[PDB]
């Protein structure tokens, strides 16, 4: 029974860490969207400029 | 001699051939702007999801 209990003890603290970490990561991707629109604008501009 | 004759004739009688910037525009891709700045939708906003999740998965860790 002690063996069963021990696995769960270590989990209880560390899982709270991942829970936070995952949501923290999701925030970073929001900011990545801002980059994506920047990437697009440049590409379009370069293409027209190439045509010119 | 002939060099001079050609040089003179060529340069003088037409330097450049006609060109128009307006005509160029049709044949090249025009700049067009990206549509929407966009804002990401508020993902899993509020405890509506949480209350649902706690109930939905009350699943223990074995």
């Amino acid at each position: 029974r002690i063996d069963s209990v021990s696995q769960l003890q270590n989990v209880a603290e560390t899982t709270k860490v991942l829970f936070d970490v995952s949501k923290e990561t999701v925030e970073l991707e929001s900011e990545a969207f801002e980059l994506k629109q920047k990437v697009e604008l440049a590409h379009e501009a370069k293409a027209v400029l190439d045509s010119w | 001699n002939v060099i001079q004759d050609l040089y003179l004739r060529e340069l003088k009688d037409t330097k450049l051939a006609p060109s128009t910037l307006q005509d160029a525009e049709g044949n090249v891709k025009p700049w067009n702007p990206p549509q929407k700045p966009n804002l990401p939708e508020l993902e899993l906003q509020g405890p509506e999801a949480l209350k649902a999740y706690t109930e939905q998965n009350v699943e223990t860790a074995h």
